[PDB]
């Protein structure tokens, strides 16, 4: 049993775009679905609702964005559908659907979607070396937009890691993560971090090397 | 709209204590039909918020009895027995009597943990990132209890206040702590106008602060 959103990405201010919400191992048609998004800024953020076949179809809407955004659902392929026309910098967030008032009631992972005039840029991957434990880096910097994915040694280096949060200033965002392993471990044995930018298409492999 | 009000802020608490989380309707959410509707979400830090208790005290599919949610009317209570570790996290009320459905801003939970100093490592900028023309200068600060921290950038005895990123992580699920990360981002010029770079990490596990260093 699942839910599972699709469709968001960047787009410019004025721009148009569609979001999916395909379900998984149950019915949509028989529960009341709902779209909801979330910032920093203004936290949850109910965004639309489209009730069932025997309910008409009623829908309803966040006053943000009526006239802007249209709710659908498709039972016949178990999905429901958001349009969002004249998109604003503020509707940027990431967006969620569920069923409510149902025992399928999941948020699935959610949907992000940047709305920005700034362009798609790849991140310069640095590697951070020292000048009992080790303590090792990567820097993600100059990226746009969200997000990259940073593991270590392709996720077989899971404890021990901390990947930060990444942080916006202006129109370029930088990530930093950080390893730490026994003294014994490196540079015996290989650390290499792994970044991934789906956006720009970039894949990039840093072996941290002594010195 | 319905306002939902919640306090407070933020409610740290011993592992295997009672939490108590309170939230406010600007309006009564009791329906002509006799259901109060009323529902409390957790968000996990890294992820989608989920259903917690719905209609003040139903429980949601696979949720311990250890949470409860009492209430009527506009004031209700979300309370969180023996807690637990995995428990940490932003919880959130609703309603959904009347369109549009409205959320509180949000209650932390944050598991108490015996107090840990930063474990703190500085790193130089990178050749490849020289070459470049850039000069960051990373800090890490790690696995640390309480939250509250300061970090201090000082270039040759001198603090920097501009030219620094940090990033914050929440606490983590497994072991209570925080972890911070500090970068003084410099061109390569002026990183090369100094020699003697230092991070400089203020908290209560010391009475003077942890201090890493290099001199370039
Ligand atoms: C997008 C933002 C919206 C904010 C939140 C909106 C709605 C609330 C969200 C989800 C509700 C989920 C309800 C699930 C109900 S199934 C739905 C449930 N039906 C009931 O009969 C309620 C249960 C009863 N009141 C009780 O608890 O004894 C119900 O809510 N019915 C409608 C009604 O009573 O009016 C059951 O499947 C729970 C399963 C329990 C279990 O498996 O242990």
């Amino acid at each position: 049993v699942k839910l599972e959103e699709s469709g968001g990405g960047l787009v410019q201010p004025g721009g148009s775009m569609k979001l999916s919400c395909v379900a998984s191992g149950f019915t949509i048609s028989n529960y009341w679905m709902n779209w909801v998004r979330q910032s920093p800024e203004k936290g949850l953020d109910w965004v639309a609702e489209i009730r069932l076949k025997s309910n008409n179809y009623v829908t309803h809407y966040a006053e943000s964005v009526k006239g802007r955004f249209t709710i659908s659902r498709d039972d016949s392929k178990n999905s429901v559908y958001l349009q969002m026309n004249n998109l604003r910098p503020e509707d940027t967030g990431i967006y969620y659907c569920t069923p409510i008032y149902s025992p399928f009631a999941y948020w699935g992972q959610g949907t992000l979607v940047t709305v920005s005039a700034a362009k798609t840029t790849p991140p310069s991957v640095y590697p951070l070396a020292p000048g009992s434990m080790v303590t090792l880096g990567c820097l993600v910097k100059g990226y746009f937009p969200e997000p990259v994915t940073v593991t270590w040694n392709s996720g077989s280096l899971s404890s021990g890691v901390h990947t930060f949060p990444a942080v916006l200033q202006s129109d370029l965002y930088t990530l930093s993560s950080s390893v730490t392993v026994p003294s014994s471990t490196w540079p015996s044995e290989t650390v290499t971090c792994n970044v991934a930018h789906p956006a720009s298409s970039t894949k990039v492999d840093k072996k941290i090397v002594p010195r | 709209d319905v306002v939902m009000t919640q306090t407070p802020l933020s409610l740290p608490v011993s592992l295997g204590d009672q939490a108590s989380i309170s939230c406010r309707s600007s309006q009564s959410l009791v329906h002509s039909n006799g259901n109060t509707y009323l529902h409390w979400f957790l968000q996990k830090p890294g992820q989608s918020p989920k259903l917690l208790i719905y209609k003040v005290s139903n429980r949601f599919s696979g949720v311990p009895e250890r949470f409860s949610g009492s209430g009527s009317g506009t004031d209700f209570t979300l309370k969180i027995s023996r807690v637990e570790a995995e428990d940490l996290g932003v919880y959130f009320c609703s309603q959904s009597k009347y369109v549009p459905y409205t959320f509180g801003g949000g209650t932390k939970l944050e598991i108490k943990r015996a107090d840990a100093a930063p474990t703190v490592s500085i790193f130089p900028p990178s050749s490849e990132q020289l070459t470049s023309g850039g000069a960051s200068v990373v800090c890490f600060l790690n696995n640390f209890y309480p939250k509250d921290i300061n970090v201090k950038w000082k270039i040759d005895g001198s603090e920097r206040q501009n030219g620094v990123l940090n990033s914050w992580t929440d606490q983590d699920s497994k072991d209570s702590t925080y972890s911070m990360s500090s970068t003084l981002t410099l061109t390569k010029d002026e990183y090369e106008r100094h020699n003697s770079y230092t991070c400089e990490a203020t908290h209560k596990t010391s009475t003077s602060p942890i201090v890493k260093s290099f001199n370039r």
